[PDB]
């Protein structure tokens, strides 16, 4: 393809499915001489990561730490830069041209979400900021300090334009809400427990979501709620993600280079110890509900036929 | 000039990235020498195996430029004190790698984070890789003025901000500092980065800063206000501490991404230039005493030995302190001969310990002054000294200076003194044994004759100084005592330190000494207030010196002369740095002990805790009669 890197970056990073069925694809190289990242389409999901087979290609100033869909052909993209990124597919969906490039944050901008409204997105960072985002304007509207460390994760709530989650290295989950005049509102265990290190709302259920710790752990919280947990990975929890089921499943992926699947209890459906490296990130093919496209820094994408 | 760096978390490829830093004016680059994200795993299989490099390639830069351009950074994921057993594993290994991989590429400096309490296997991991062979490079521990949970923003609603004054907890960073050095032995590798905050905090927070081995100031973009012409600036409190930062000359660290983006990202630095240029300009004293700040050296002991030609010529350098000496002996001619007796009185001035003769110039000088008659001997048991005298006695004083090559406290004079006139003191007033020496001299002095100086006093103050206890600790010997160096005194223009309390008097001489039964031993008590917690690491010494009437010498601060750089302050040390809290005294004892072959100094702090007694019997430190 044109303007497309010969070859992508072994440390791949994010894998997200569109509605219809393509595959987003982030990496970056986190060795050697150059350390950058790429961003990729692949229509064809099983041809992944082969680059002479993608849709569109286009290499990054700097690393990809994360990214997220922007409606079906925007991709925003969390730089080591300091910068949050969108780009965005042009109408041929060949190309993948830069939208914005703005250099907001003061360290890596380690998680980004685009809330409900389409129209704007949540960053944090390792500058220990969070940011609101107008997509339209490229500008930023709010920059919170709430943490005392790093931002891990931040996720928009599913429906509500106004809320989202974050967690930090500080032990805070925060619930946000940009209707209050305090926005944040500290969460959780009122014991301190073991950092947390990914969030998920429950697709369906506005008042639930999980959240997987440093030590393995996965955690199903009700905050309306007056918890239930499980120890299903032996090291830190990188991600949970939810079948698109009408009653959904809980993709958990870790740095012991394991993907489990749960149900709603967090009891054990499925493992997958296909990668050899750390796996960054799972989705759900919304075409065929039982595959869970993985990848990881092994530069594996693999599809898991699921149980279900 | 100032000396400036770049901090950055992301560098796609080094060459690139340090030619723009370079453009920019930047001296060196902060870096990570791993990438941020890379995280890596050293025991759980397969992730243990994973290939590839680890990082890249040492052949990017020339040995030079990693010698002198690069710092290296701590990767943020390394988490040696975490409660995960897992993540202490691994981050301990990782440590090591990576700072081993810092020497193994020459790095000058490498910048660590303290941003919690609890370091104590950081500090392990960094105090075993120092004592792994045998290397100079430093390491710079990031701390902040403020702790991140300390300035969060008050927008968590079950969770408000802490409006309540802690006046401890607020200096809460400068204990993790402390802590950290403390487990690592005052490791003279280990230096402070102060990372400087958007809200400086109290005047007290900072002062604990003093005296600390500060070796670079991080300034983020964040924390720059925003002039007329949209220039980056910085608030007037801002500006005090770079100022009074940039007397410590301390390398200057930019962090952060650009914030005024209509302006070119150099403008940071250019303020910086700016503000540096326009400070005071150097005084008289810091014009002559550069290249002095902090450093040790034995005192001088002028009566023991021989002092050398170019230590007189040191001497001589200061107009100030020789015109205060004409002035005194000038108001004292006046004074003794009336003008009618003018031509008819010939006053007899003894310089008691001549050097090279400048109190015997400024006597002469003096009496052309006052247009009154004297007689001149210049006693000097120095026979060195005596050359230089005798060559100046014969070509221009001529009769009217008799050199005397002698020991004043022995030798026969064929007739008394109107006035004696001696600069025997030392740092510490009478730490060349002044004393001993004009008490022996006094017998030919007239019944009404004048001494100059006809008094002294020594001041005493606690001081804290990391680095000053550091350099101390580093002057252990072969074949000594191994705790010898803190049981003696040290000249030494104090720069880097904290003065925990003022300045107290110690103790006094008066010439002649009318008391028939004369004692110069001496024995006194002070209790310093300090209204700071600090660490206490020794004891400043300063005079004073009355050589007639109002005309005074003085290295105290408060009534310094001014001008006059002959005399840097003198320290005394203490074995073991003391903790002490606001609101405590520090009491400290000092004996002044003699037999008839030496003169010493003991002390001792008896409060807020002991110490040992210092230098008991001299065993470290004597000063030869
Ligand atoms: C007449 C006299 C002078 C004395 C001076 C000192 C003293 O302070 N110093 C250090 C010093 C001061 C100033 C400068 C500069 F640069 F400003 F000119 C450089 N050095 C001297 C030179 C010293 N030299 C080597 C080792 C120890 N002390 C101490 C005791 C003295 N006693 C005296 N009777
Ligand atoms: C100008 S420094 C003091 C001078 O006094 C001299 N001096 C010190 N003690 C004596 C003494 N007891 N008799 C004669 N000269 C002395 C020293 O040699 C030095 O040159």
């Amino acid at each position: 393809p044109p303007n497309a890197p010969a070859c992508m970056e072994r440390q791949l990073e994010a894998a997200r499915y569109r509605s219809d069925g393509a595959l987003l694809l982030g990496a970056s190289s986190l060795s050697g001489r150059c350390w950058a990242g790429s961003l990729w389409l692949f229509k064809d999901p099983c041809a992944a990561p082969n680059e002479g087979f993608c849709s569109a290609g286009v290499q990054t100033e700097a690393g990809v730490a994360d990214l997220t869909w922007v409606g079906e052909r925007g991709i925003l993209v969390a730089s080591d830069s300091g910068a949050v990124e969108l780009w965005e597919l042009d109408e041929n969906e060949t190309l993948i041209v830069s939208k914005f490039c703005k250099y907001e944050h003061d360290d890596i901008v380690s998680t980004v979400s685009v809330l409900s409204s389409g129209t704007q997105a949540v960053s944090g960072s390792k500058d220990i900021c969070i940011k609101v985002w107008d997509l339209a304007q490229q500008v930023v509207l709010s920059s919170y300090r709430a943490h005392a460390a790093q931002v891990t994760c931040v996720a928009a709530s599913p429906h509500k334009d106004s809320v989202f989650l974050s967690c930090s290295e500080d032990n805070r989950i925060l619930l946000w809400d940009t209707r209050c005049p305090k926005p944040a509102s500290q969460i959780g265990c009122s014991a301190p427990g073991y950092l947390p290190t990914s969030l998920a709302w429950h697709p369906q259920q506005s008042e639930v979501f999980v959240f997987g710790d440093e030590n393995g752990t996965v955690s199903l919280v009700d905050t309306k709620s007056t918890v239930l947990s499980s120890a299903v990975h032996s090291q830190c929890v990188t991600g949970l993600v939810f079948s698109p089921h009408s009653v959904p499943f809980l993709a958990s992926l870790s740095e012991d280079c394991s993907l489990a699947v749960l149900d709603s209890s967090l009891s054990e459906l499925f493992r997958s110890q296909a990668h050899r490296d750390f796996v960054r990130d799972a989705t759900w093919s919304p075409l065929n509900h039982s595959l869970l496209t993985t990848v990881g820094w092994d530069h594996q994408v693999v599809h898991h036929v699921v149980p279900t | 000039r100032v000396s400036s760096g770049r901090d950055l978390n992301c560098v796609p490829e080094i060459a690139d990235t340090l030619g723009a830093v370079a453009k920019q004016g930047f001296d060196f680059l902060c870096m990570p020498v791993f990438h941020p994200r890379f995280k890596r795993e050293f025991i759980q299989e397969p992730a243990k195996n994973r290939p590839g490099p680890q990082t890249r390639s040492d052949l990017l830069l020339s040995g030079r430029d990693w010698n002198t351009l690069i710092v290296g950074k701590l990767s943020p994921w390394i988490r040696p004190d975490s409660k995960v057993e897992k993540i202490r594993r691994n981050s301990e290994a990782a440590m090591l790698q990576e700072l081993n991989f810092g020497a193994y590429l020459g790095l000058p400096a490498f910048l660590l984070p303290l941003n919690q309490e609890d370091n104590t296997n950081l500090a392990r991991v960094l105090t075993n890789h120092i004592h792994t062979g045998h290397h100079s490079s430093m390491f710079w521990m990031r701390v902040p003025l403020v702790a991140p949970e300390d300035l969060r923003d008050d927008i968590i609603e079950n969770a408000p901000t802490t409006h309540t004054e802690e006046y401890s907890g607020e200096e809460k960073t400068w204990m993790w500092w402390h802590n950290f050095r403390t487990l690592c032995d005052y490791s003279k590798r280990i230096a402070v980065a102060l990372e400087i905050g958007a809200d400086l905090p109290s005047n007290h927070v900072i002062d604990r800063w003093l005296g600390e081995p500060i070796k670079a100031a991080i300034l983020p973009t964040s924390i720059f206000l925003t002039n007329k012409k949209g220039f980056p600036v910085l608030s007037k409190m801002h500006q005090r501490l770079i100022f009074r930062l940039l007397k410590l000359e301390v390398q200057f660290i930019i962090t952060g991404t650009n914030h005024h983006s209509e302006k070119e990202f150099c403008s940071y630095l250019q303020y910086l230039e700016y503000l540096s240029q326009n400070r005071p300009p150097p005084n008289a004293y810091e014009l002559f005493a550069k290249g002095y700040e902090d450093y040790l050296q034995s005192p001088l002991q002028p009566l023991m030995d021989n002092l050398e030609s170019q230590t007189y010529e040191v001497f001589e350098k200061d107009p100030i302190k020789y015109s205060q000496y004409q002035q005194a002996i000038y108001k004292c001619l006046l004074d003794r001969v009336p003008e009618e007796e003018k031509d008819t009185n010939v006053q007899v001035l003894m310089v008691l310990g001549a050097g090279r003769g400048p109190l015997v110039n400024a006597s002469l000088r003096a009496a052309k002054q006052a247009d009154r008659r004297i007689k001149l001997y210049a006693v000097e048991k120095n026979p060195n000294a005596v050359v230089t005298l005798e060559n100046w006695q014969f070509e221009e004083w001529g009769s009217q200076v008799t050199v005397v090559s002698s020991d004043m406290r022995e030798w026969v004079a064929p007739e008394k003194a109107d006035i004696i006139v001696s600069e025997l003191l030392g740092s510490f007033a009478d730490n060349e044994l002044s004393p001993e020496c004009l008490d022996g001299a006094q017998h030919f002095l007239k019944d009404d004759g004048v001494s100059i100086p006809g008094e002294y006093t020594s001041f005493l103050a606690p001081i804290s100084s990391s680095k000053l206890y550091n350099e101390v600790r580093a002057c252990r010997e072969k074949d000594r005592d191994p705790e010898a160096q803190f049981e003696m005194p040290y000249v030494v223009r104090l720069h880097n330190f904290h003065q925990l309390s003022a300045p107290q008097p110690c103790f006094t001489f008066s010439h002649p000494n009318r008391d028939p039964m004369i004692d110069n031993n001496r024995y006194c008590t002070l209790e310093f207030p300090v209204e700071v917690n600090t660490v206490l690491h020794g004891f400043a010494g300063y005079f004073e010196t009355v050589l007639y009437q109002d005309i005074t010498l003085s290295i105290r601060p408060e009534t310094h002369s001014p001008g006059m750089f002959s005399w840097f302050p003198i320290l005394f040390p203490i074995k073991q740095p003391i903790t002490v809290r606001e609101g405590q005294t520090i009491c400290v004892r000092f004996w002044r002990c003699s037999n008839s072959k030496k003169v010493w100094y003991e002390w001792a702090v008896t409060a807020p805790v002991c110490s040992a007694i210092h230098n008991p019997t001299g065993r470290s430190y004597t000063i030869g009669l």
